[PDB]
């Protein structure tokens, strides 16, 4: 039931600030002749980057190449996941391993200071469907969630 | 079942089959299926090779006297490796009687042209070149018959869309009627009018 | 002033001869033919308007697109419409000269006869009736008959 | 009509209109639905 | 992987009927332009039947340049025998279309169309 | 930008262009061929008509279906150019006359008609204005049509600032008065030098004008590749055409040259290659038939 | 060197003469001028929606069309119509016989010079749309004749009027045949025009008037018979030279036969329902959609969806006017066709149009166009 | 119950109406828009709800089988009224 | 069941062949053609005056499309979209929502007079009778785009139309 803010509120045209510091309707060529303007002074540390929620991979990587090309390496989401040992390098410590297809197998659930109800509402669907059909026993630590 | 179900003709139906029993045996060289439907019409499935052997036997043998070509027709089914079924109605006057023979190609095997038998496909397997891009060999005049003259594509294959590529416009410019790339001020609407259960179970195919 | 009452009659009285004398070349493509050819059956009866049957093109009034143009003919159509000579008129006679109509979809038809010629009557139907042609060929009389050639040449 | 007269309603016409193409008063098309994708209009203020 | 021929048994019988047909319509150019009075020049004509060839010469298939033959010899046909008009010659040349964007950057600015 | 008038399709003819063109004088030469340029992309074309509508069919099959609107006006009424230009993006001004006429003279025509278009839509929001003006207006002309031409251009340029002028020599076309003048006289030959422009190039000019934003004010001059003598261009016009009503002003204006304007910017700075007299005189002169090319300075 | 001729289209036709003076060598008919691409919109369109295709192929042969469709699509779907809407059926498709024919002699006599026959009987043709209009809305293009039956019962009063027509028709076929029979102009136009041989015209696929103008003793009528036609009485007309002149003989012969067919079937016409009373392939009644739930739910999925016809080919001909009009129908399951091919009669007659004009002249081109009946919506699809 | 834009252009039923800046009113320049006068929306409102004392109740819109399909209306909220679906009318049981 | 035409022998006695030669030397049945014409020139033709007399039509006429409403002001259309579902031209186009009152009604109805083909299955495929083919033929217009109907041009036919549209149907309405 979120489609139909897929039509509201969206971002239509290109916008630069005016005189004023307004947001104002502008074409491509303005727009992208005035940021890459400001990309070719740049270099090193001065020039970073924050992907958001709802990015898809081929935009994250021309960004990527894109940044590496004025050899800026600060790429960053919001979500913040600790760097601390292997970090990313590894895909094992910050994927979901198993699977969700894995929980029909498992006996055992610990839940770690997640509430998955309303952050992988399909995850505590499958959680559920092992609670009634397998007899999973289940734990949590953190909040007292329902 | 009186009122409102067509009555089956078992006498037709006794009377094509031991017909097709006839020409799958006289011509074991060419018949690779004979089948006949639940309405009484006969189907001869034959290989490519005897267009002209087949087509001259029904024509000419005197149980058979199918001298009349009734329709030639072409039928496109892309999941085919010969995709084109290419479908011959004779008509026996007789002997009162219709006949299909059916054979096949794909869009670069030419099938022979049967205007040595029936001059009448003089311009039909000219449609087929027209409209599906079957080629027939050794025939007269094989051109276009019912597409524009600088037609490219074939229309009735089934990759081909329901608008052209192309849409005819007068420019003032050139002072010409000119082609230009097809643009609706209205798309087609495609429809998914597919029940999805089953509605015959006679012609249920067994699964994988 | 006396030159635009003089202007005023001579516009009525061409228009009036105009409208009254309509020549029709009648494209014969498809079934909308069939109702022209009821239109000048003894019932409709087009002659007693000053509309006669068949006159060639290169005398014509008014050219009566009446069927399907599809692409392989729409070359002719404007080639028999350039060799009327002026003042000429086009009627749009049903649904496929109108927008295509039922064949609007197709590969091989001209959307409407107004991408190809200009066109100052659209006759709706599939096919209109024979009096529904008349009443759109009624319909052009009085649009001739509303027309200023003279009176904008005395005013330009 | 006059014999049998048809079944009046409060929205049936009182004044039937002639055909009117090539008349001030001729029908033109327009789409009777309003805006379907909504834009994001920019704030007024200066972002400072 | 066995198929039935349609004129040609090779590449070579094939390219002589591609060349016969080339040779054909080189000869029919100057027609062409004459009596439909087509505004092109000879030159022009002959460019674009050696683009209209040139369009097809990656093909490796004897079957697919015979049907190209066969066709190249009913377009021939059309235009020799005076069935197409000055519209379906002139069809060749995309005269009033507009100029399509090549790079990336105006394909960008005018649309989604790769 | 308003979202009815963002550029959707593939610029055919029922895309979007998001031009809204106001075209006065589109029942003529270059308003014809300008049309049909705006209609192939899918423009909203408004065209004001003086003539009967009869005279106006030719412009009809030009675009898609409410692409052009007919409207009626008057050039002495600010309210009928107010109602015309009131939702366009774009004006451009067509209007002229070869000849004076008993209601209209050229002061009517090229002074007071491009003025009043010109600061009605000032006055209107009007982005874009085009005006068209002749290479050889100048206010010490011999004839009045170049003088009251370049009065109009000076009065355009002071009431819409922002408006772009342009300068064809002596355009050449299919319903033209240059090469099917010189056809039809059967004046003479002279020491005046000639550039004609070709019509298609003026009318991508001028659409190459309309979205061009770095042509807001300036002075375009629409030239051909070649400069001629009046009298083998005279004659080479006889060669193509096979063969062996006027005002003095018309006179004056064949046998004035056609000035070379460097300062100008012209056809090849809005991308048009200019189309030379010997692709398309052929075109243009077929018409008259019952060729050694001319020579250049 | 001899002469070569292009009678363009200034239905219509293209025509490539190659001629030795007056001769006629070589016809070549250039056809797809009204070529529209029908039997592939057939493709995405479902068996309802197909039908108002067959109203617009042979445009003066409306419900003969969609008698030969509705056949097709009736017999693969196993089910019958009732007798009262093949009596129907059988009435419509005669009154339509008639409108063919008069479109046919009176077209044939205009174009050789004969006008004043086609106003006379225009008129008679006026009073027959009239019929069609009243039992369908539409004057042309009924989209009467449903697969099921027919789409909705006569008008009261109907019958009476068709009575009324039929007992003065014959003498408007009299005066017609008056003017054209015995007059000499008319036979000089087309004694010795397009002599057809038996064995040719089989060969050549024609059927009909073509084939029985040659003396083959064919109606699919008779034959191969449909709804009740078995069931009527009426004799077939045979000519005896095969050329124009006999044509002409037999067409306004079965403008007779078709009177006589007729008058038995105002006659014979049988109380009873006009659709199959299967609610699954012909809508209930509007009665019964707006008060029963199934009726509801088979309206809906029948005016949306449509009936899914069961997987088979079938080629079904009729005796149209003009000849045997065939469909070759190809259902793959769905309520879409698969394939339709439309076999019509004057596209293999207008094939045989370069046979039959050799030797002839070039006045004779337009007599040998007029009697094969050749409608160019029928022959181009 | 027609309303106005600030424009002059007329408000339709559904609520459309062109925009102060948009060009597609320039159709309407010389001309008219054509909208009806007779919102459905204002004259169902003018119809009495019809008080009835059955618990359930139907509707086929008038005429029979010239209405709609018949359909039938629980009238147990009293806080309520039961709109027919297809014609917009409305009951309530009177007690 | 076969009949012979022009299958007869002409006579050989001196009575037939003088018959024979006097048709061909006076020209005998080219004055009963003659004779034909005569006759239909004395007699009244079949010309109505229109647009003063009017050709003759039934209640199933299917002309004009139309959008009625039940006899209380509210539009019959319930958005259901079988009309579009069913039509072979596809020239109806229909986008609904519930509008202030919760009730389904549509937003768009157009109807492409142009696509149109004129058979009437959206009134007979309509389960609430609201889309109509009415009584009116005489709607020519001068331009292409005034034969495009949105739902204002629907119900403003329908409320000019309605006082035929509804005899119509309480004539036919038993056949249907
Ligand atoms: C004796 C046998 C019968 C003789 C003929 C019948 C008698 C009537 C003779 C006069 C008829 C009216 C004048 C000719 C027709 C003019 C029609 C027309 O289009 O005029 C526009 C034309 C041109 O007007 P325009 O400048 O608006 O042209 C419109 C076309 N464009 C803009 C594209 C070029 O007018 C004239 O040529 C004027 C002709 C003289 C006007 C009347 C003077 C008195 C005549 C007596
Ligand atoms: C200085 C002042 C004078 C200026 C010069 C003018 C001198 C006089 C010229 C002739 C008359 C000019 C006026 C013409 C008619 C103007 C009014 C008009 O058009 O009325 C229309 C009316 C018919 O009305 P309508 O719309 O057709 O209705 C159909 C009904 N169902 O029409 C009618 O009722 C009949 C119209 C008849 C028109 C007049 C007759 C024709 C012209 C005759 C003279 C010229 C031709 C001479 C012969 C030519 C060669 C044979
Ligand atoms: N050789 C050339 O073509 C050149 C032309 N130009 C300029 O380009 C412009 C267009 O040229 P061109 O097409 O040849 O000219 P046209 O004479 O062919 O077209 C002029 C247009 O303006 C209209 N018009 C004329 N006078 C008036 C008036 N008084 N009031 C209202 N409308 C009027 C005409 O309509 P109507 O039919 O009603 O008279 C027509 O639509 C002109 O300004 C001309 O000076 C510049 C350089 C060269
Ligand atoms: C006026 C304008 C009219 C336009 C005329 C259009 C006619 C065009 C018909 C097209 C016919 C073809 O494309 S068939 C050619 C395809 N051939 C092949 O794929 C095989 C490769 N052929 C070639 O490379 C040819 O250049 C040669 C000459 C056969 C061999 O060259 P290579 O060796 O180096
Ligand atoms: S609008 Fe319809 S009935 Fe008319 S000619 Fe076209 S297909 Fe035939
Ligand atoms: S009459 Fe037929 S073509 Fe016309 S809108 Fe109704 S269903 Fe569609
Ligand atoms: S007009 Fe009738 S069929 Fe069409 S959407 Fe409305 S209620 Fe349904
Ligand atoms: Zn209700």
């Amino acid at each position: 039931f979120a489609y139909d803010g897929l039509k509201r509120q969206r971002l239509t045209e290109p916008m630069v600030r005016n005189e004023k510091g307004l947001l104002t309707h502008t074409t491509w060529e303005d727009a992208l002749s005035r940021v890459a303007g400001m990309l070719q002074s740049c270099q090193g540390n001065d020039v970073a980057a924050i992907a958001g929620g709802l990015v898809d991979a081929e935009a994250l990587i021309a960004l990527k190449d894109l940044l590496n090309r004025v050899d800026s390496d600060t790429l960053c989401t919001e979500e913040v996941f600790p760097t601390a040992g292997a970090g990313t390098d590894l895909r094992s410590n910050y994927l979901l391993n198993t699977t969700i297809a894995g929980v029909e197998e498992a006996d055992v659930v610990l839940l770690v200071g997640t509430n998955p109800r309303f952050e992988a509402p399909l995850f505590n669907a499958r959680i559920r469907k092992s609670w009634l059909h397998n007899d999973l026993k289940v734990a949590l630590i953190g909040s007292p969630v329902d | 079942t009186r009122p409102t179900v067509r009555p089956r003709n078992d006498v037709a139906h006794k009377q094509l089959s031991a017909f097709g029993e006839y020409v799958a045996e006289i011509l074991p060289k060419y018949v690779q299926q004979v089948q006949v439907s639940c309405f009484s019409e006969l189907e001869i499935c034959i290989h490519p090779d005897g267009v002209i052997p087949v087509l001259t036997f029904l024509r000419d043998h005197s149980n058979a006297q199918f001298k009349s070509l009734a329709d030639l027709t072409a039928v496109d089914i892309p999941t085919r490796q010969n995709r084109f079924e290419i479908v011959y109605n004779l008509l026996s006057l007789r002997f009162n009687s219709r006949i299909r023979v059916k054979t096949y190609t794909d869009e670069l095997t030419p099938v022979e042209s049967s205007v040595s038998v029936y001059k009448a496909a003089n311009w039909y397997e000219r449609e087929i070149w027209d409209m599906f891009g079957v080629f027939f060999a050794n025939h007269p005049d094989l051109r276009r018959i019912l597409t524009d003259y600088g037609f490219e594509g074939h229309p009735f294959r089934k990759d081909f869309p329901l608008s052209g590529y192309v849409e005819l416009r007068y420019d003032d410019e050139v002072k010409r009627v000119v082609a230009e790339p097809v643009e609706l001020a209205q798309e087609f609407r495609k429809f998914d009018l597919n029940s999805p259960w089953e509605a015959f179970p006679a012609y249920r195919q067994p699964p994988e | 002033s006396r030159g635009e009452y003089v202007v005023a009659k001579l516009d009525d009285l061409i228009n009036w001869a105009r409208r009254s004398s309509l020549w029709p070349m009648t494209f014969g493509l498809a079934c909308c033919a069939v109702e022209m050819m009821h239109m000048a059956a003894p019932r409709y009866d087009m002659d007693r308007f000053g509309v006669v049957f068949r006159a060639s093109p290169r005398q014509s009034d008014v050219m009566i697109v009446a069927g399907t143009l599809t692409n392989k003919m729409a070359p002719a159509l404007r080639k028999v419409y350039d060799q009327m000579p002026e003042p000429r008129y086009v009627v749009s006679m049903g649904s496929c000269a109108n927008g295509g109509g039922y064949y609007h979809y197709s590969y091989s038809v001209v959307r409407g006869c107004d991408r190809i010629v200009p066109v100052d009557i659209y006759v709706p139907g599939c096919p209109p009736t024979a009096e529904a042609l008349l009443y759109g060929i009624l319909q052009l009389q009085k649009k001739i008959k509303r027309e200023k050639r003279l009176r904008i040449w005395y005013r330009r | 009509p006059t014999v049998k007269p048809p079944t009046a309603r409060k929205f049936i016409w009182t004044n039937h209109k002639f055909n009117l193409s090539g008349t001030p008063q001729q029908y033109v098309p327009y789409s009777t639905t309003r805006k379907k994708i909504q834009e994001w209009v920019p704030p007024s203020t200066p972002y400072k | 992987t066995s198929v039935k021929p349609i004129f040609s048994r090779d590449m070579n019988e094939a390219k002589r009927r591609v060349r016969e047909l080339y040779r054909a319509w080189y000869r029919e150019v100057p027609n062409t332009v004459h009596l439909f009075q087509l505004d092109i020049s000879v030159k022009q004509g002959r460019d674009k039947v050696r683009e209209m060839f040139k369009k097809n010469a990656h093909v490796t298939d004897p079957r697919v340049v015979d049907l190209l033959v066969i066709k190249g010899k009913m377009e021939l046909e059309e235009t020799i025998n005076v069935w197409k008009q000055r519209t379906h010659v002139m069809r060749f040349f995309h005269e009033t279309e507009a100029p399509r964007p090549k790079d990336f950057l105006s394909k960008f600015y005018v649309g989604h169309d790769p | 930008l308003h979202h009815a008038v963002i550029p959707h399709g593939k610029g055919g003819r029922s895309s979007v262009s998001g031009i809204v063109a106001t075209v006065f004088g589109a029942t003529g030469f270059l308003g014809r061929y300008l049309v049909n340029h705006l209609g192939r992309m899918g423009s909203q074309v408004i065209v004001p008509y003086r003539c009967e509508p009869y005279d106006t069919m030719h412009l009809r099959p030009m675009g898609d279906l409410g692409q052009i609107i007919f409207m009626d006006w008057n050039g002495r009424d600010k309210d009928s150019i107010r109602r015309a230009v009131e939702h366009s993006n774009v004006v451009i001004n067509l209007v002229g006359r070869e000849w004076e006429t008993k209601n209209f003279d050229f002061e009517d025509v090229f002074v007071k008609i491009p003025q009043a278009i010109a600061q009605v839509s000032k006055e209107a929001g009007v982005e874009k204005f085009i005006h068209i003006s002749h290479l050889n207006a100048d206010i010490k002309s011999s004839s009045k049509y170049l003088r009251n031409k370049a009065v109009g251009e000076k009065e355009v340029r002071e009431t819409f600032p922002e408006a772009t002028i342009i300068k064809p020599a002596d355009i050449f076309g299919r319903e033209d008065r240059f090469l099917n003048y010189f056809a039809n006289i059967r004046s003479l030959g002279k020491k005046t030098v000639k550039q004609p422009v070709y019509i298609v190039d003026v009318t991508k000019g001028i659409i190459n004008a309309i979205k061009d934003p770095d042509a807001r004010g300036k002075t375009f001059a629409f030239v051909g590749p070649n400069r001629y003598l009046l009298f083998d261009l005279v004659q080479y016009v006889f060669a193509v055409a096979h063969r062996p009503w006027t005002t003095r002003d018309k006179v004056e204006r064949i046998h004035t040259t056609d000035r070379t304007l460097p300062h100008l910017p012209g056809l090849e700075d809005l991308g048009v290659q200019a189309t030379p007299l010997e692709l398309k005189a052929i075109e243009v002169l077929r018409r008259h038939r019952t060729v050694q090319p001319a020579k250049t300075v | 060197s001899n002469l070569t001729l292009n009678f363009g289209p200034q239905g219509v036709l293209r025509l490539v003469m190659e001629l030795s003076g007056e001769m006629v060598r070589k016809c070549d008919p250039h056809i797809g001028l009204l070529h529209r691409g029908t039997e592939k919109l057939i493709e995405y369109k479902t068996y309802l929606q197909a039908l108002p295709y067959f109203d617009r192929l042979d445009y003066v042969s409306m419900m003969c069309n969609e008698q030969a469709y509705s056949l097709a699509v009736e017999k693969l779907l196993n089910i019958q119509p009732p007798p009262r809407a093949q009596w129907i059926r059988v009435l419509f498709g005669e009154i339509t016989r008639l409108l063919n024919h008069i479109m046919a002699v009176t077209t044939h006599a205009l174009d050789i010079g004969a006008m004043t026959p086609f106003f006379w009987m225009f008129e008679e043709r006026e009073k027959m749309f009239e019929f069609y209009e009243r039992v369908s809305g539409a004057r042309m293009h009924a989209a009467y004749v449903r697969p099921g039956g027919v789409h909705q019962d006569l008008p009261l009063g109907l019958m009476d009027d068709i009575y009324e027509f039929s007992k003065n028709f014959s003498l408007r076929i009299d005066e017609l045949e008056e003017m054209l029979t015995n007059n000499r102009i008319w036979r000089n136009r087309t004694v010795d025009i397009g002599v057809v041989t038996a064995e040719d015209a089989l060969n050549y696929g024609f059927s009909g008037v073509m084939l029985r103008g040659s003396g083959i003793q064919w109606d699919l009528r008779k034959t191969q018979p449909y709804d009740v036609y078995d069931q009527v009485e009426f004799d077939v007309p045979i000519g005896s030279r095969g050329d124009c002149y006999d044509r002409y003989l037999c067409r306004v012969e079965e403008m007779r036969q078709s009177i006589r067919i007729i008058s038995q079937c105002l006659n014979k016409m049988p109380p009873g329902e006009i659709k199959v009373d299967d609610a699954k392939v012909s809508p209930p009644k509007r009665a019964e959609m707006k008060t029963s739930m199934e009726s509801l739910i088979h309206h809906f999925k029948l005016y949306t969806e449509g009936y899914q016809v069961p997987p088979g080919a079938t080629y079904t001909a009729i005796e149209a006017p003009k000849g045997e009009f065939g469909v070759y129908l190809v259902s793959d399951g769905s309520s879409r066709p698969y394939r339709c091919k439309i076999k019509a009669p004057g596209f293999a007659h207008l094939a045989g149009l370069d046979k039959m004009s050799k030797g002839h002249m070039l006045a004779d081109v337009v007599a040998i166009i007029g009697t094969q009946d050749i409608v160019f919506g029928e022959v181009d699809r | 119950g027609v309303r106005t834009s600030p424009t002059g252009e007329k408000v339709t039923h559904t609520g459309q109406v062109y925009d102060d800046e948009d060009y597609r009113r320039v159709r309407f320049v010389g001309r008219q828009k054509e909208v009806n006068e007779n919102f459905a929306i204002d004259l169902i409102a003018e119809q009495p709800v019809s008080q009835v004392g059955s618990r359930v109740i139907s509707c086929d819109g008038g005429g029979g089988a010239l209405g709609h399909p018949r359909v039938y209306i629980n009238l147990d909220k009293e806080t309520k009224t039961g709109t027919c679906g297809y014609c917009g009318l409305q009951f309530r049981q009177q007690h | 069941t076969y009949k012979y035409v022009n299958l007869r022998e002409p006579s050989m006695d001196m009575k037939s062949v003088t018959d024979r030669a006097a048709q061909t030397l006076l020209w005998t049945e080219l004055i009963r053609g003659l004779g034909m014409t005569l006759s239909y020139l004395f007699r009244e033709p079949a010309t109505i005056n229109y647009p003063f007399e009017k050709g003759p039509l039934s209640p199933r006429f299917r002309g004009e499309h139309a959008l009625r409403r039940y006899p209380s002001g509210e539009e019959r259309c319930i958005a259901c979209k079988l009309c579009e579902a069913v039509c072979p031209a596809q020239a109806i186009t229909i986008e609904a929502e519930p509008r202030a009152d919760g009730s389904r009604r549509t937003t768009r109805y157009d109807i492409d007079m142009t696509k149109c083909i004129y058979c009437g299955f959206c009134q007979e495929a309509c389960p609430v009778d609201a889309i109509v083919e009415g009584p009116n033929f005489e709607f020519s217009t001068e331009t292409h785009e005034e034969l495009l109907y949105n739902k204002e041009k629907l119900l403003n036919n329908g409320d000019k139309w309605e006082a035929e549209i509804a005899a119509n149907i309480q004539a036919d309405y038993l056949y249907r």
